[PDB]
DNA sequence: CAGAATTAAGCAATTCGTAATCATGGTCATAGCTCCCGCG
DNA sequence: CGCGGGAGCTATGACCATGATTACGAATTGC
């Protein structure tokens, strides 16, 4: 649990031991890509586009991947919005709602679970833009995510577009399900049942399946 | 009205269409925006079974259906393939929607577009026009693209626009990065539809002082302010890097047929915006034709995984997200794609491509004056170099020294260059436009004014390489050529490799022949025995040997045999040389020799010891006479090859038809490859098995031949190797040769389709006529139906050092006995991407000096051993101890791809360390150029391990450190392996191997 | 003779016991038949000696 | 040009992609009792998630022990404890132990082969696996060509409801007892015989598993002592037409049963040596071991064709004896009436339509070979050493052209009885022409 | 010889008569030496047959109980 | 010859080869009577007779005292 | 003929041995003379056996 | 109202590097095993 | 006189190190 100085406006960003590998060159990355970032007025706060950092990553054996946060009302946790008015993490508790046989909830939480780290890919866009700032955050990205799955055994991918390169973004093997987002259209995400995917592909590795039924806040 | 299709492309998001780029006679570019839906295909019952009616439904006829699936049947009975014929209608939706047992799902929207209304993509149409309905200026709306595009008039010449450009940028530290590092130039070619050719760089201006600005202004060049007063006449352009942004913007916005760049994707134009949005927050706004729907310039990456061992990640390409018609071309891809070089860096695809011969006039001390013309060189090569050399400045002689163009003059019919190099003995030096051999991160540095114009002058040269490049490869030529046979748009011709582009005509094809393919079983895949590879008869050829090379041999096998997954009877097998013969003899009475083929092929199953393959030529399948159309388009460009005089058309359309080798052996390949919906393992094991038999008769045939009082015979008779044909079979042949013409023929050497044939004469012309009747009389009597073979070549001094692997000198056809040979390397080291430079020059003088004391004769085995391996142990520790040759003939290069089975690949953690540490990100396809280095005090190593943790990959900005040394001891040891495989006298060959690298050497064994 | 017909009785008794080594071979254990191997190279070399002796003298 | 992705990526997270993972983790988790059938499922399933999933956690396997001695614990040769409780008491059998995977194929303990059964059986084990999803496997016996279930090893059911079911159904089932032990009392020789006794079983049972209600895993308990016992001479006795087991007889006179033909080609019994044999009051059961000579396989073939007979051959795990074989034979391997002519044959065969099937459904070839009873390997071995002259499907002449298989006996006694084979293989021939 | 508990005491009483065999070889070859010492003259040509027959036998029954795996 | 140490290691080392071809004449004796041929052993029970009196003398010549 | 030769030159050995005993023995020292008549006796008790194989007939 | 949209040619054969496997040899425990001395 | 304690030699099986063989995959090309 170390924090490190950055010259712009996260000038201290906190990250577990487990993330200490890769922040020598994600600081080098960052103290570049920023400059230019900050000038758009980012969706979630620049204080907190690094509170994901601060999550261990040996606990965490599934890594839940969105390419963005959401355009607006970014908390820098992905896949959290305490109004639950954003529309995926909305299909989210739908599709664990469906899982675990939950049908009483008030919101749902990703990063309360164990085991599973939500993770943003880009870790920050524009207002009301998505994939903005892609050219910002393709290296801090493509690195951060190597450091992931070097440590969890499954890489769940929300985006079927947006995670096509997934396996040219990473180069380790990792168990990578590209699914459909929450957002896309037709309810293909109402189609899929990824989530039981995820425990049986955990499973596979021996490890302990993910109780989601942990995310549900109450 | 006239238009010629330039472009199809197809628009997404909210209402959904497909456009045409058109250009009429006049010159206005017209668009056509057709409604784009989702094509399916379903039988009759099933269409009156869909509730919801589609949007459109127009009948395709009564369509017989073949399941194509591949049952071995131990039993001689085998049940009648499914051809269940019923009228199947077109299913035409604007939104996608899942059917129940529907067909060909396989096929595009965009090719079920293009021939079910009948539209070639490369054609040129009279559009009828109340069915255009006009959207705005320039762009219309039509309905009904059957009608409309009814009139197919011939070619006609269009005023084709175009943009090619590269860009430099700033880099203080070893690469570029978009956030610190600013765009020094942008270079752009700017042809309209006016026709002429624009040439002009745009300058940085905060790069220099105004000192420096107004000595730029005194010099010529154009300072602005905005975008309005830029003049696009001006050469040199002085400009804010906002102000050039703008203008970078405002050209790729404009409605061009292709904006061309070099790897400008993955750098320039993803550079350009990124910088676009960076300084003023502007995007590169594409629009539709119609305006309506607009998007950004986001370079989206493309990943093409592999198709061979753990189907990782091999190839990456970036293309640009355009909805205006502009086909976005990176040239690189392509290049990447379609050449096989050792690096696709541009300033090695200018080595390969405009690479002249050049005779000296005059010789200075430091002003070397070379000509080059129709006498120096092949006609039209020199009026390339000339073309390179009207924006060149730094041409390469002899592939190792680079000189500066210190004048420049266009003659002609060649051109007149004068070169900043040491004098030289020899007259006729080779002469490429590779390297600038510069420091350029040195000239950022010390940045000047001067230093400005010269790297203006080095960008406007890639920026018009680009276009040389354009016109040497004939890439607007192929793109027509690949969009009217492969039946795809003219943006999507490159991109996708062989499965899609045989589904445009096989699209066309099946709806010619009435004909859907559908499974019902999963695809199973097994391993075949391919294409048979004799072993060489000896080593060295004194003595002239013949090639005979098949005409399209695995298209010929499949056309002749009627070998397709829809015609194959079935399969029958047997575990047993009972059920064997049974079956051997059952399936003769059952199935005639002339409408049945039986193909006797290697087993699928290690129980089975016979697998006969049955296919029925009573009705010809949808595989060969696809292979009849890609050799009809290989046979007119071969025939246009013929008829090309200058040698860029020459490489063109010699290109033309190799590429549509490619694509029918890939006819073949998509039968052998599981995840294609064309894989028929019968269909491509008895392609390889009538390939199989087909050499081995063309083999025994040749070999044991003799030719005696003008009468040629055979050893073997000339039968049908399958069955009985009508055809007579003496091997006693009469020929149209001079009687005292008495030579024996015999087979040395076979590669799959070509059979080597040693005549024991040596004169080349005798040779070649002789060679000449021989293939006259073996396409007249020996072989049948459509296997014909070409004499290609005369091989003199033909070094076999293995299979797949020898030297040669060539003697064409049309080449005599007096015209000069061309010396041919297939798999040797000069070949090969995996072998330095270095290792491919003392190759060629090793084999030279081998050739030499072998063919004079004057001198033992064993003492040529001795002075040759003394040679090498003197060479080698010159080479160890001086280190006069530099780091870029010890350069290997390999593709960096992600298909690897074991996680932990050397070279694939090589690539990745590059990427951490290096502002470079080395893509998925790349060529990267790599090295074996050590630190410089580490001594001779005898015994070679972890070689790979000794690679380290070489950049044009990389220079090796001085406690840094390549690491020469594992490329002499490769050098000596392949050295002592030329040579005899092995046991000294093993002390001399073992004595230097610790280490018994490869041989090879006959 | 009696050379001989001690030699004679000593191939009869070995002949005995590599009969009943062919009984209980077929399933001897592991320090059984390293022993046994043991004691069978001692014999080679015994035989080594006394063929070295027939010979030389 | 983007909108054909960045890469297209299948549906993995599709409902079907999921039941073929958990089918991947359900025969992961059967990988030491799965047949080969289903091990190459396995490696497709794996080859599939990992073209699917860039990574998965199992790996394909080339070979796979097949052992289950993870629900099966450590053989105690002592006198024990037993607690309290209840108890399911079955007996072990002598002959070779056999699993019935949920692949609905069965496997064979230490080599993972498919044997191949009858008909009637197989349909009897599948009827059962479809009464019971929750069955890792049926552990079956093959002794004296006769299939007892010895035990049904199931994640829920106990065993004993599965036995009566599997008894209706017409499997073969010990007499079990099902007992409580009142008090810890040494599980001794005594009441471990009057176990037996209990069992009331004809067939030879080597030692006892007894499965605990508290706990899933059930321990196997065998008293016995060592021996190794002098061998007269080695004879075969007929138990089923064309099947006989290999017995080893003693020079005493009690006679040492084999297990399978391969337990008495693995330990290498020949006629005056010494055999582990496991010694009990009532019979003698020879040991698993391997055999420490340096003889090879196929010269242990030799030597025990010789001693026995060179018009025996091994077929499988039973040794058969070569004779004219007529339309008696087939009659009886059909399972149909017995029948004078092949005109009647036929007749009969048109009668009765699932044997007409069955004469539909395999070939001339597999009908003739099972009718004289010929191993599927080594008869394929010895027709593919041999050049054949046909007229009509029929074998006129048949001759072999390399001998270097007549040095395997079987293929030399079956090469002898390749006359018969021919004849039958007529008729047979015959047989599937006036059918069809 | 019939119906043997465990090997170990058929194994030892086959090791010991060994080691009595070769107790009787080394005696017999010792004094072997003593009558070549001697000086008479002798012909050994069947004692050469007979060794050649020992070592054929010695061989056969140690050939099967050499090696394991 | 000084201090006797060569003698006496002399006079041990030959005696344990004598006691070593003794037992083998006697082993080659019980291996002739074994065999079952008639032997006659007069002369040989003379020539270890005279072997003993003279190893008996020889210890009585060789006491410590 | 081989046996009887063998003791005779076994007696001649021993003949030797008791003369250079005879030679050395005015001085002998006391635990190698003790040394030498434990193996004398062991000598007597190989005669011994010897005796008795060829006296029990 | 807050993305999706499938491709993908085969095998033969050589070379080279890496890693598992095996032949050969060196070394070390280890049982045979045999004698020296000794003490009752 | 007879067997136990001790010590030294000596083949002999097991283990380990070194280097040669070979399967095995990548890289490449020929086809
Ligand atoms: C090049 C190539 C070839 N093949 C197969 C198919 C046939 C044989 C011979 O083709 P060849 O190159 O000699 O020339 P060929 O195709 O026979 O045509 P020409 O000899 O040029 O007329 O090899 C293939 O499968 N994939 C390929 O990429
Ligand atoms: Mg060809």
């Amino acid at each position: 649990m170390n924090s490190v100085t950055i010259s712009h406006a996260p000038y201290t960003i906190t990250y577990h031991d487990d993330w200490e590998p890769v922040m020598s060159q994600l600081v080098e990355f960052y103290n570049e890509v920023a400059s230019w970032l900050l000038r758009d007025e980012t969706s979630p706060i620049p204080d907190k586009f690094f509170i994901q950092l601060k999550q261990p990553l040996r606990n965490k054996r599934v890594c839940v991947c969105g390419i963005d946060p959401y355009p607006k009302d970014g908390t820098g946790v992905p896949f959290e919005s305490p109004n639950f008015t954003k529309k995926s993490i909305k299909e989210i508790a739908s599709s664990i709602s469906r899982l675990t046989g939950v049908i009483d909830y008030k919101g749902y939480n990703l990063n309360i679970i164990d085991g599973v780290i939500p993770w943003n890919y880009y870790l920050s866009c524009k207002l009301g833009e998505t994939k903005s700032h892609a050219i910002y955050w393709d290296k801090i990205s493509k690195l951060l995510l190597q450091h992931i799955t070097k440590h969890v055994s499954v890489l769940y991918c929300l985006g079927k577009t947006d995670f096509s390169n997934i396996r040219a973004k990473l180069e380790s093997p990792v168990t990578t399900i590209v699914g459909y987002h929450p957002a896309a259209r037709d309810h293909q995400f109402e189609k899929d049942r990824s989530f039981e995917i995820i425990n049986v592909l955990l499973e596979l590795d021996n490890k302990t399946p993910i109780n989601w039924a942990q995310g549900f806040i109450y | 009205m006239d238009v010629r299709c330039i472009n199809w492309f197809e628009s997404h998001g909210e209402n959904r269409f497909l456009y045409l780029k058109s250009r009429c006679r006049n010159g206005e570019t017209v668009f056509i925006r057709f409604p784009h839906y989702f094509y399916y295909v379903v039988t009759d019952e099933i269409y009156q079974s869909l509730s919801p009616p589609p949007f459109n439904a127009r009948p395709m006829g009564k369509m017989r259906t073949i399941d194509i699936d591949e049952t071995i049947s131990y039993n001689l009975d085998i049940k009648d393939r499914k051809c269940s014929v019923a009228d199947m209608w077109l299913i035409e939706e604007p939104k996608k929607r899942s059917i129940q047992n529907a067909t060909m799902d396989e096929f595009f929207n965009i090719s079920w577009f293009y021939i079910s209304n009948g539209i070639s993509p490369d054609g040129c149409y009279s559009l009828d026009e109340q069915y255009l309905t006009k959207i705005n200026n320039g762009c219309y709306h039509c309905d009904d693209p059957r009608n409309c595009f009814a009139k197919e008039i011939p070619r006609f010449d269009i005023p084709r626009s175009y943009l090619f450009l590269d860009i430099e940028c700033h880099f203080d530290k070893k690469f570029p990065s978009v956030f610190i590092n600013p765009i020094s130039h942008t270079s752009y070619c700017y042809i309209d539809l006016s026709g002429k050719r624009l040439l002009f760089t745009l300058i940085n201006e905060e790069m220099l002082t105004e000192q420096e600005i107004q000595e730029a202004v005194d010099r010529g060049c154009l300072r602005i302010q905005s975008l309005m007063e830029m003049d696009y006449e001006r050469e040199l352009v002085l400009c804010s890097e906002i102000v050039l942004l703008r203008i970078a913007k405002q050209l790729l916005e404009l409605t061009f047929d292709y904006v061309v760049t070099f790897n400008g994707h993955n750098f320039d134009l993803r550079y350009i915006t990124n910088r676009l949005e960076l300084l003023t927050g502007e995007k590169i706004i594409f629009r539709s034709p119609d305006k309506k729907e607009a998007v950004h310039l986001c370079i989206y990456e493309r990943n093409q995984s592999s198709h061979k061992g753990v189907c990782g990640m091999a190839n990456t390409t970036f293309h640009v997200n355009n909805n205006n018609g502009t086909i976005f071309f990176d040239l690189y891809s392509f290049i990447q794609k379609s050449e096989k070089l050792d690096s696709y860096k541009l300033d090695s695809i200018s080595k390969n491509a405009f690479s002249c011969m050049g005779k000296v006039l005059n010789r200075g001390v430091r002003e070397m004056t070379f000509i080059g013309d129709d006498t120096t060189d092949a006609k039209g090569k020199a009026d390339t170099f000339a073309k390179v050399l009207t924006t060149g400045n730094y041409v390469t002689v002899d592939e190792d020294i680079i000189c500066k163009v210190i004048r420049k003059d266009i003659l002609e019919n060649g051109f007149k260059v004068v070169l900043s190099c040491p004098t030289l003995p020899n007259d006729i030096y080779k002469l490429s436009f590779g390297k600038d051999d510069i420091d350029l991160a040195q000239m950022y540095k010390d940045y000047n004014l001067n230093i400005a114009l010269d790297m203006a002058r080095y960008c406007i040269h890639d920026a018009c390489l680009c276009q040389y490049l354009w016109e040497y490869y004939g890439v607007e030529t192929k793109t027509d050529a690949g969009a009217a046979t492969y039946v795809l748009p003219q943006s999507m011709v490159f991109e996708y490799r062989a499965s899609t582009i045989i589904k445009g005509p096989l699209l066309k094809l099946l709806l010619e022949t009435k004909t859907i393919l559908v499974r019902s079983e999963t695809k199973q895949k097994f391993p075949y025995e391919g294409g048979k590879v004799f072993a060489p008869k000896q080593k060295m050829f004194s003595n002239n040997v013949l090639i005979f090379d098949y005409n399209s041999l695995y298209p010929n096998v499949c056309i002749f045999g009627n070998l397709s997954p829809e015609t194959l009877v079935g399969v029958v097998v047997s575990t047993n040389r009972l059920e064997e013969e049974i079956n051997n003899q059952l399936l003769l009475q059952k199935y005639p020799p002339p409408r049945y083929i039986t193909v006797h092929c290697e087993p699928r199953l290690p129980n089975l010891i016979s697998e006969i393959a049955i296919f029925d030529r009573s009705i010809e399948g949808t595989i060969p006479r696809l292979l009849r159309t890609f050799l009809a388009e290989r046979a007119r460009y071969k025939k246009m090859l013929k008829q090309a005089t200058s040698s860029t058309e020459k490489a063109i359309y010699d290109s033309m038809q190799y590429t549509y080798k490619i694509v029918a052996n890939s006819v073949y390949g998509l039968m052998g490859f599981r995840n294609s919906a064309l894989y028929s393992y019968a269909s491509a094991k008895s392609c390889t098995s009538i390939g199989r038999r087909m050499i081995l008769y063309l083999e025994s045939v040749l070999n044991g031949a003799e030719l005696s009082n003008g009468m040629l015979r055979f050893a073997n008779t000339l039968s049908n190797p399958f069955y009985m044909d009508d055809r007579d079979i003496n091997p006693i042949v009469k020929t149209s040769l001079p009687i005292d013409y008495r030579f024996r023929f015999r087979s040395v050497y076979g590669d799959t389709d070509s059979v080597f044939t040693e005549i024991d004469s040596q004169d080349v012309d005798k040779s070649i006529e002789i060679a000449k009747e021989l293939e006259r009389l073996i396409n007249s009597r020996v072989l049948f139906n459509n296997f014909k073979i070409e004499f290609e070549a005369v091989y003199k001094n033909l070094i076999m050092q293995s299979k797949k692997k020898y030297t040669t000198m060539k003697y064409s056809a049309s080449s005599n006995s007096k015209s000069v040979p061309e010396r041919i390397n297939k798999g040797t080291s000069e070949t090969r991407r995996d072998v330095s430079k270095f290792h491919k020059n003392m190759i060629k003088t090793y084999k030279t000096r081998l050739s030499e004391m072998l063919s004079e004769g004057r001198m033992n085995s064993n003492q040529v051993c001795i002075d040759i391996l003394r040679s090498l142990e003197t060479d080698l520790r010159s080479e160890f101890d001086s280190r006069s040759s530099p780091l870029e003939l010890f350069m290997l290069s390999r593709m960096h791809h992600s298909n690897y089975k074991s996680a932990d690949n050397p070279n694939m953690y090589l690539v990745t360390e590059y990427n951490k540490n290096n502002p470079e990100t080395i893509e998925l396809g790349e060529r990267y150029y790599f090295a074996y280095i050590c630190p410089a005090n580490v001594p001779w190593t005898k015994k070679l391990v972890n070689i790979k943790t000794y690679e380290t990959i070489i950049d044009r900005s990389f220079k090796l450190g001085s406690n840094q040394r390549i690491f020469y001891e594992v490329y002499f040891k490769r050098l000596t392996s392949e050295i002592v495989n030329l040579l005899d006298n092995k046991v000294l060959c093993i002390s001399f191997f073992q004595r230097m690298f610790g280490s018994r050497p490869t041989f090879y064994e006959a | 003779s009696d050379l001989k017909v001690a030699t004679d009785n000593i191939v009869k008794d070995l002949k005995k016991i590599i009969t009943r080594i062919s009984a209980v071979s077929t399933v001897l254990e592991d320090v059984q038949a390293a022993g046994i191997s043991r004691q069978f190279t001692s014999m080679t070399k015994a035989i080594t000696t006394l063929s070295d002796l027939v010979t030389e003298g | 040009m983007h909108h054909h992705h960045h890469h297209g990526t299948g549906s993995m997270t599709s409902s079907a992609d999921l039941t073929n993972l958990k089918e991947l983790l359900s025969l992961y988790k059967s990988l030491r009792f799965s047949d080969s059938v289903a091990i190459e499922k396995y490696n497709s399933l794996v080859e599939w998630g990992t073209s699917t999933y860039w990574k998965i956690g199992v790996q394909k396997v080339t070979n796979v022990e097949t052992s289950i001695s993870d629900y099966y614990d450590e053989v105690k040769n002592k006198p024990f404890n037993i607690d309290p409780g209840y108890y399911i008491f079955l007996p072990v059998y002598f002959g070779s132990v056999f699993i019935y995977s949920k692949g609905k194929n069965m496997v064979e303990l230490g080599s993972g082969n498919s044997f191949q059964i009858p008909d009637e059986i197989r349909s009897a084990c599948n009827k059962v696996l479809d009464s019971d999803n929750g069955i890792d496997f049926l552990r079956f016996v093959l002794l004296n060509n006769r299939w007892i279930m010895e035990d049904a090893i199931s994640k829920y059911q106990s065993p004993v409801n599965i036995f009566k079911l599997a008894s209706e159904y017409g499997l073969n089932i010990p007499n079990y007892l099902e007992i409580e032990i009142e008090e810890d009392t040494l599980f001794d020789d005594e009441l471990y015989s009057i176990m037996e006794r209990s069992f009331d079983d004809t067939f030879p049972k080597i030692s006892i598993s007894y499965i605990k209600l508290g706990e899933l895993k059930r321990q196997v308990v065998d008293f016995f002592k060592f021996s190794f016992m002098y061998i007269e001479s080695i004879k075969v006795d007929r138990i089923g037409d064309n099947i006989f087991i290999p017995s080893v007889i003693t020079k005493s006179g009690k006679k040492i049963l084999v297990k399978d033909v391969d337990h008495l080609i693995r330990s290498k019994v020949r006629e005056h040596t010494f055999v582990k044999v496991k010694k009990k009051n009532t019979f003698s059961i020879l040991y698993d071991y391997d055999g420490n000579g340096t003889e090879t396989r196929g010269e242990v073939i030799k030597r025990i064709i010789d001693t026995i007979g060179r018009d025996y051959y091994v077929n499988g795990k039973y040794f058969s004896k070569v004779g004219i074989a007529g339309l008696k034979q087939l009659t009886n391997k059909l399972d149909i009436n017995e029948c004078a002519t092949v005109d009647e044959l036929v007749d009969e065969i048109n009668k009765s339509g699932t044997v007409k099937r069955k004469i539909k459904n395999q070939s001339v070839f597999d009908l003739s070979r099972e009718c004289l009873g010929y191993p599927e390997a080594d008869f394929i071995t010895l027709v593919n050493n041999m050049r054949f002259k046909i007229e009509n499907c029929k074998v006129v002449n048949f001759n072999i052209e390399n001998t270097n298989c007549l040095n395997n006996p079987s293929i030399e006694t079956i090469y002898g009885n390749f006359n018969q084979f021919v004849s039958i293989f007529n008729t047979v021939t015959d047989v599937k022409k006036r059918l069809f």
